[PDB]
């Protein structure tokens, strides 16, 4: 089954293609219509694979060098093998001497197709974390802040460093229990600093006066961070406080660029407002006028907006250059400045966290999951990593989407044509999980195309590791060319894909024009018809559903910028852009489960239709959990209904790194607009006529 | 929405009580002293005076004025309350004295509450007549 | 008495066995009766010379030296609901006006006749015009602000070399001991600032664990890190600030801030206090070298360099100006081990009406004198009183005109000084001249009047008046020559003579001072004839010209001379003669012929010796009083008696080598020596510390660089100078 297929190599290699066979000719990889891609997820957890202690073994030829896999063809006898990238043909390593055939390396088993090495040989560097807090929120805001960053402290590595600055109107760098006396380094918030500058103001185990081993630094800091007191300078009538957001940022980056360059390291950011005087700004402190709108933003009237978006650009990019994560944590009543601080996590593969009050269940409990540990009591987090990319020399890399930079690496594996972050074969990724997901968009230029990943990175134990997954898809068949192509395809795959490219496009500006070509051309390629007649138009069970997912995708809230903020928007595109396959659907087109005395909780299509009185709905936006209590139920049988919902809620409403947002409503309640702008050009069905009357008519 | 704050016996004007802080104060200062000097037994006990980006906001009690200057974009509402509460505190402390001292500033000391309870005014997160003064002047 | 004359080269022993006392005016007796103290206010010529022609053939300089706010013993505070000043020349009512409508006064230094008001009233018995010295209550008028609090802002150096040097230590020890005893009321706020190559703020909460200390490191661009804490309020702050002195000295031990950014830290130290003005006590021990207003390193003289001072820099100057203009004054307290350029640096103080300390080579272990010395001049410092945001101006009768000041304070237009603090130690000089011929009056008159505020919150005015008689004949303006006040002028005078061209030429103008006094004195009259009135007016020249602020053959290190003219720029006469012209009594044989008098105590009274070798004994023990302090130098030959019964020791031999003070052992002769010392020094504010290290070989016995009559390798001995000025005189 083409789906086992799709489940099985998933649930192995972290991976899912946009097809799973491929043009095996010239005169189709130039027809291709949705792109070769695959959505990629490094870091994946599974069934306790084995760690492997052993260098990994490479191949013996400059260019290639590529992974020993169970593609390499192998020859006991000779005690050699073949690589299958560049033919070139290896001998083994001393430690592989007796190899056997009744008793071979790991590595070449099919089942080891994706596999992690470990390199002991440095010795690991402790992990770094640097808290950067704002001190313009309200008290009850600030104490919640304060025990939040307070707790995470006490789940950090005995061996990780630990570094403190807070931030009003000046900003002050703290140099850890220096006893009797508790001292900080000012600086006015209303200039930026290099890192050479600061470095020169400024001044067995590494550690600074203002990183210290947790072990040893985490009393005073507990401390420290207990008598943290709301930023001394008042706030005037009708004024917003002097926040220095985009200077406190710049000082925490240049801070370990000049101390730790080039180890895993995590700058946590805590705001309760956005920045009012830059660099960075992002509004003034006149109450009188509010913070950007999308509107003031499309009539020209948010004059910030560019020269602080570029700062924070700067800046994450100094950051991503170096090797570091940068974390934004932001919670108020209105806007952050999120819009211009996006790059920061987006490109590092820093958080980004949203809320009303850090004085909430969402934000403390969010906040925690950030420190989730495995089987070992360790970190779910890896820094520092290097992805890159091997192919068969028919294939060729446009460019990838999702949290990443590019090391900018030469080499025939390059297309001319670049996607997203592309002309390359190298990307760096300064912070990742077991969730982290990027896009890898893919060209052509008996059978079996190879690509092998390979990511490098530092793990939270401080050890090194090298993943492996080399994949393998079957060739087109000349005389079965499209039949194959069109049964290999993913059409939630390609769905997701399809959109982190319109996404990709909207964020760095029609799109929705660029996605209906697409979508009729599709319709046209592979679809079922009589020209000129609609009502004959079908699809294969194999791609029946991608017409709806594009419905939903185009009129979803990533998109459709109006009618939400900046910040809401960049947060969206943020998480969307790092989300699994499965994740992705559900945001696109949210789940909604049905709850009635009249048979067990049932899913039901996302249409008006499915909005019974007599039914209590549960909608999964994976951004808010929503349950909703028709006209009737609005009012131990009726129990285990009423709270049939509130139960499955609570286990998704949990694993979700980013804690969705729960809501309560009913028919007439105002927050069941949420669901009835989720439900339903127009309609599904008008749009699908008017995919009809295009796909059956010229092409 | 800042500061200055002078506290003066009606009948000469001798000043009781002060506070100032600038990092200009010479000119306002004489149009404090300049009201002061006008104020008597037939004056508004309780008026504002508009001078510009400026305005004054006073009380009279017990023959002690309470006067207050500040960017008139300042809470006329707040202003009052600011004048309040020293009234009845420099009333409470001082009242019986004031109709008999004779030095200028004998109440420096009021200088503290003066500036302690200043601050509780003038930082939004903590919580009649009108003529322009250069006519009374 | 006498109107004689006298022959310098056949008395040579000219000078008298008790303390000189400064001249009387020759007013009627009832006028005299009500003049100034001599102590507070005096001038160079008691006899005003009637016409400039008249004062330049007298060849003597005409001025003033005060003492303005002196500790006086009893105070008459006038709380007059006005204040009684002539109508043109704002001059208060004083003792010398001229009552005649007793109702009408005629005002002593303009002429103008002012009407008594009907609050005044026998007018002419009002305190005054009963007091020369009184204190008047500033009306709502002679203030432009509410009277500023007292405010009190340390500044410590931490750097290495300061670390090392230890006084931090003892500084905060003194600011502990004497928190409760600052001048001032519940007003009184507080700060500190420590510096390196960064500036380091302290923050101090009730709501903390703890003070803060807030670093700002952009010394090109300096700011206040907060708006609440860093001046805060002794009263009520009083633990939280206890804690900080005992914490300071041991946030530094291990330092390697080699550098010290003196320049930003001043202008941090500036900015904090421009809101409220007041005192800041600046702390440094090294050359300034980091940041703006760095100075550049400069080689030491030795004897054999020639006369070949000014600032390198105007930065400190410049800086002190602005201090100045927000009634902000400024302290120096220099520890300097090396070359510090204070020619530089004391512009700070000079400019700001402050002053500056120094200590030479100050070390907690090495150098035991230097710390007892700043431990008692710190505890004067900390407990004297003290006036804020004050001003003074000087007075003196139509056709008198003060032409030049002398003193640390800012001269807006001529009279006005401007003096941010006015303590109680500060001396004063001015330079006049006539400007209008003095044929009208037979009488003048001079006024100076400080308006400041007290350390409890009360704008005051302090009014001494001083009032001489005119004549016209130069033997007349002899006749009142003040020789100590024109010493003292004309030092002040040689200084600026020096900044301006060099030290050479302060040296002859001194040189020529006597000169053409004398000189002059002949032309109008063998040997060396002068006037009574100046037997002594070449000693204490050459003894100037010996002096560590204008010698010249000497080993004398730079920091020294101008430190010794920035004591002569500030200190009242009597200071500068004590330090110019030690007293040396013999105290290894005290008797009777003293001031026993005070109830049970004797005192002896030993007679004053010149400042000649040729007057100890290796058989005796001298004592030497130079102001500040009190070298007790012993002889080899010393007698038994005074070995054990005084010094409590067996023989000279183990006479311990510094001996910071005498032990009070049960023996007559130590009541006696000890009655005598303490008299010494309860005639004075400044506790001078007491060595005897003085022995005839600890090499320490700089006692001798102040035999001034004896000559050295490169100056003249006394005789020699009067050799010298005789040839001059009659060539
Ligand atoms: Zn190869
Ligand atoms: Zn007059």
């Amino acid at each position: 089954t083409y789906l086992e297929f799709i489940q099985q190599n998933e649930e192995r290699d972290g991976v899912r293609f946009s097809w799973n066979v491929w043009p095996s000719s010239r005169l189709e990889a130039t027809r291709m219509v949705v792109p070769v891609a695959a959505l990629f997820t490094p870091l994946k957890e599974r069934p306790d694979l084995p760690p492997i202690q052993y260098e990994p073994v490479l191949c013996s030829r400059t260019t290639c060098r590529a992974v020993l896999n169970p593609l390499c063809q192998v020859d006991y006898r000779a005690k050699l093998w073949a690589c299958n990238f560049c033919y070139q043909r290896n001998q083994f390593p001393p430690s592989y001497a007796g190899i056997s055939e009744l008793n071979q390396p790991a590595e070449l088993l099919p089942q080891f197709s994706s596999i992690e090495y470990v390199v002991l040989r440095g010795p690991q560097m402790p992990l770094i974390f640097l808290y950067v807090v704002d001190t313009c929120m309200e008290d009850e805001d600030l104490q919640a802040l304060k025990e939040s960053m307070q707790m995470s402290l006490s789940l950090l590595p005995p061996t990780a460093l630990v570094g403190l600055i807070t931030f009003g109107r000046m900003v002050q760098v703290h140099e850890l229990g220096c006893e009797g006396i508790s001292k900080s380094y000012v600086f006015r918030g209303t200039k930026d600093l290099s890192a050479k500058q600061l470095q020169e103001m400024l001044g067995p185990p590494p550690s600074n006066r203002f990183l210290q081993p947790v072990q040893k630094i985490d009393m005073n800091l507990t401390d420290l961070l207990g008598e943290l007191q709301r930023d001394p300078w008042p706030v005037p009538q009708g004024k917003r406080p002097l926040r220095s957001s985009g200077v406190a940022l710049s000082i925490a980056v240049g801070l370990l660029e000049c101390t730790f360059p080039n180890t895993g390291a995590r700058i946590m950011m805590f705001i309760g407002g956005p920045a009012t005087q830059g660099p960075g700004m992002v509004v003034g402190d006149e109450l009188k006028t509010p913070i950007r709108s999308w509107h003031d933003i499309d009539k020209d009237n948010a004059k910030y907006v560019k020269k602080g978006t570029k700062h924070f650009e700067a800046l994450a990019n100094r950051a991503a250059t170096t090797g570091h994560v940068i974390d934004i944590y932001a919670c108020a009543l209105d806007q952050t400045g999120l819009l211009e601080m996006k790059c920061c996590p987006n490109l590092t593969g820093g958080y980004m966290v949203m809320g009303d009050s850090f004085n909430t269940s969402l934000f403390k409990q969010t906040f925690q999951r950030v420190f989730t540990k495995d089987m070992h009591g360790q970190f779910k987090m890896g820094f520092g990593g290097t992805l890159e990319i091997k192919t068969s020399r028919e294939i060729k890399i446009s460019g990838a989407i999702g949290p990443c930079v590019s090391l900018n690496s030469k080499g025939p594996c390059v297309s001319e044509n670049e996607i997203g972050t592309g002309g390359t074969c190298q990307w760096k990724i300064c912070g990742l999980s077991p969730t982290t997901t990027l896009a890898i968009y893919f060209e052509v230029v008996g059978g079996r195309g190879a690509i092998q990943f390979v990511t490098q990175y530092q793990h939270s134990s401080g050890q090194r590791r090298i993943r492996v997954t080399t994949i393998a898809r079957n060739w087109a068949d000349a005389q079965t060319q499209i039949q194959n192509i069109a049964a290999s395809f993913d059409q939630e795959a390609a769905a997701i894909l399809m959109a982190r490219l319109a996404i990709y496009r909207a964020e760095t500006e029609d799109v929705l024009r660029w996605l209906d070509r697409q979508l009729i051309r599709l319709c046209q390629k592979f679809g079922e018809y009589h020209k000129d007649d609609p009502s004959s138009f079908r699809f294969s069970e194999t791609f029946s559903l991608y017409p709806q997912f594009m419905f939903h995708l185009r009129r979803s809230s990533f998109l459709q910028v109006f009618n939400n903020s900046p910040d809401e928007s960049s947060y969206y595109r943020h998480h969307f852009m790092r989300q699994d396959l499965t994740q992705s659907l559900i945001m696109i087109q949210p789940i909604l489960y049905a709850y009635s005395f009249s048979g067990p909780p049932e899913p039901v299509l996302l249409d008006s239709s499915s909005i019974l009185a007599d039914r209590i709905l549960l909608m999964d936006t994976f951004f808010q959990i929503l349950i909703y209590h028709g006209e009737t139920i609005a009012q131990e049988n009726f129990r285990h209904l009423l709270q049939a919902p509130v139960d499955d809620a609570q286990e998704i409403l949990h694993s979700r790194f980013p804690m969705p947002r729960y809501i309560d409503t009913e028919h007439g309640g105002s927050q069941a607009r949420f669901l009835l702008s989720k439900v339903n050009d127009v309609s599904l069905q008008v749009f699908m006529d008017h995919l009809k009357k295009l796909a059956v008519s010229s092409a | 929405m800042v500061l200055l704050t002078m506290i003066a016996r009606v009948a000469d004007g001798l000043p009781l009580a002060a506070s100032m802080q600038e990092d200009d104060l010479q000119q306002y200062q004489s149009q404090a002293k300049q009201l002061f000097r006008k104020l008597n037994e037939q004056s508004p006990t309780r008026c504002t005076l508009e001078a510009g980006a400026m305005t004054f906001h006073y009380i009279i009690e017990q023959g002690v004025c309470y006067l207050v200057l500040c960017e008139a974009a300042f809470p006329k509402k707040l202003a009052f309350a600011y004048l309040e509460d020293l009234h009845s505190e420099f009333d409470e402390q001082h009242g019986k004295k004031v109709p008999t001292v004779s030095r200028p500033y004998s109440f420096i000391e009021f200088d503290t509450f003066i500036q302690k309870t200043k601050k509780l005014y003038i930082d939004s997160r903590a919580r009649i007549m009108v003529a322009n003064i250069e006519e009374v002047l | 008495e006498g109107l004689r004359v006298v022959n310098l080269l056949q008395e040579r022993n000219m000078l008298p066995s008790t303390p000189l006392k400064p001249p009387v005016p020759n007013l009627h007796e009832d006028i005299q009766k009500l003049n100034c103290n001599p102590e507070l206010f005096r001038c160079t010529l008691t006899s005003i010379p009637q016409t400039q022609a008249l004062l330049n053939k007298a060849k003597l300089p005409l001025g003033l030296l005060l003492h303005p706010f002196k500790d006086l013993v009893q105070l008459p505070v006038v709380t007059s609901s006005t204040i009684v000043r002539c109508r043109s020349c704002r001059t208060y009512i004083n003792p010398f006006v001229s009552f005649l409508d007793q109702r009408r006064w005629k005002c002593n230094l303009c002429y103008r006749v002012n009407d008594v008001p009907e609050e005044f009233l026998e007018p002419h018995r009002r305190p005054e015009v009963q007091n020369a010295t009184i204190e008047f209550m500033a009306p709502s008028e002679y203030m432009l602000r509410p009277p500023q609090p007292p405010v009190y802002l340390f500044v410590f150096d931490v750097s290495h070399n300061a670390v090392e040097t230890g006084y931090l230590n003892s500084v905060c020890q003194s600011l502990l001991d004497n928190l409760d005893l600052l001048p001032g009321n519940t007003r009184t706020k507080i700060g500190f600032i420590t510096f390196d190559s960064t500036i380091h703020f302290y923050g101090l909460q009730e709501s903390l664990s703890q003070p803060q200390m807030l670093i700002v490191s952009d010394i090109e661009d300096v700011f206040i890190p907060m708006p609440e804490n860093l001046l805060v309020n002794l009263n009520e702050s009083k633990e939280l600030v206890q804690d900080l002195l005992k914490t300071l000295p041991q946030m530094f031990t291990k330092t390697l801030e080699t550098q010290s950014a003196l320049g930003p830290a001043l202008q941090a130290a500036f900015k904090l206090m421009s809101p409220t003005g007041g005192r800041m006590s600046v702390f440094q021990t090294q050359l300034p070298t980091l940041g703006v207003g760095a100075l550049k390193p400069r080689e030491e003289p030795n004897h054999r360099s020639s006369a070949k001072m000014t600032p390198s820099t105007d930065f400190y100057k410049k800086l002190a100006l602005d201090c100045s203009g927000q009634q902000v004054a400024v302290d120096l307290f220099l520890l300097s081990g090396q070359y510090s350029d204070l020619a530089s640096l004391g512009c700070i103080s000079r400019y700001s009406a402050g002053s500056v300390y120094y200590y030479p080579s100050y070390h907690h272990q090495h150098n035991p004198v230097q710390v007892q010395k700043l431990q008692k001049e710190l505890q004067r410092y900390l407990t004297r009183k003290i006036g804020f945001e004050a001003v003074m101006r000087i007075r003196c009768t139509k056709g008198l005109s003060i032409h030049t000041f002398h003193g640390n304070f800012f001269v807006r237009s001529t009279d006005l000084l401007s003096l941010p603090n006015v303590n109680p130690d500060a001396g004063y000089a001015v330079q006049m001249s006539v400007e209008e011929s003095l044929t009208d009056t037979q009488l003048v008159s001079f006024q100076s009047a400080l308006l400041y505020t007290s350390s409890k919150g009360e704008r005051r005015i302090r009014v001494h008046t001083l009032c001489l008689p005119v004549v016209s004949t130069l033997n007349d303006v002899f006749l009142g020559a003040d020789v100590q006040a024109i010493s003292g002028l004309l030092a002040n005078m040689a200084v600026d003579r020096s900044m301006t061209a060099s030290l050479s030429d302060a040296r002859d103008a001194l040189v020529n001072a006597v000169i053409d006094s004398l000189s002059a004195y002949r032309s109008s009259v063998p040997g060396l004839m002068v006037p009574f009135s100046l037997r002594l007016f070449p000693l204490f020249v050459l003894a100037l010209l010996k002096q560590k602020s204008f010698q010249t053959g000497t080993n004398a290190r730079l920091d020294e001379r101008i430190f010794a003219m920035c004591q002569v720029k500030n200190q009242p006469l009597v200071y500068l003669m004590l330090t110019t012209h030690p007293s040396l009594y013999r105290v290894d044989n005290l008797s009777d012929e003293g001031a026993l008098n005070i109830s049970d105590r004797t005192i002896p009274q030993p007679p004053i010796l010149q400042l000649s070798v040729e007057k100890l004994s290796r058989d005796g023990a001298f004592l030497m009083d130079a102001g500040s302090v009190l070298m007790l130098w012993v002889g080899k030959n010393c007698t038994q008696n005074f070995l054990s019964q005084v010094l409590g020791v067996q023989n000279y031999a183990s006479i311990p080598q510094p001996m910071t003070d005498l032990p009070e052992l049960d023996t007559p002769e130590s009541a006696r020596i000890i009655a005598f010392i303490s008299w010494l020094r309860e005639q004075r504010p400044f506790f001078p510390i007491l060595y005897v290290i003085r022995d005839e070989s600890p090499m320490k016995a700089n006692f001798l660089q102040n035999m001034i009559e004896d000559r050295t390798e490169s100056a003249l001995s006394y005789y020699e100078f009067l050799l010298h000025i005789q040839q001059q005189v009659n060539k």
